[PDB]
């Protein structure tokens, strides 16, 4: 009868919408287009900014 | 011939109740911690003496 039962991210009940898309994100750039709502913080953060986005 | 309980040396001091898991030299030991429980003791034992569990 098994050993372990590896859940999966949907069985946890009060887990919050981003709280289950972060567990389920593989590398930190996944993390950061999760979190960071705002194109032009994220592109700083990215380290990758256009003349648009300096400007903002 | 699937047995609902074992007969198996204690690794520790097991009282009853207690959930086991594997211990040293295939001992059974007390645990905290599910997953590793693999069934629980009806009788009490020192160490080295057979103790019945229930497995679960």
């Amino acid at each position: 009868r098994s050993k372990e039962i590896s859940i999966e991210v949907e069985d946890i009940k009060d887990a919050g919408d981003t709280g289950k898309r972060l567990l389920k994100i593989n590398t930190p750039s996944g993390a950061r287009n999760i979190i960071i709502e705002n194109e032009d913080a994220k592109a700083l953060i990215n380290g990758e900014t256009t003349n648009t986005n300096k400007k903002n | 011939y699937p047995l609902a309980a074992w007969q198996v040396i204690a690794g520790s001091d097991i009282k009853v109740g207690d959930n086991l898991t594997t211990g040293k030299d295939g001992t059974a030991v007390p645990t905290d911690d599910p997953s590793t429980v693999f069934g629980y003791a009806v009788e009490e034992a020192q160490e080295g003496q057979l103790v019945t569990l229930v497995i679960s």
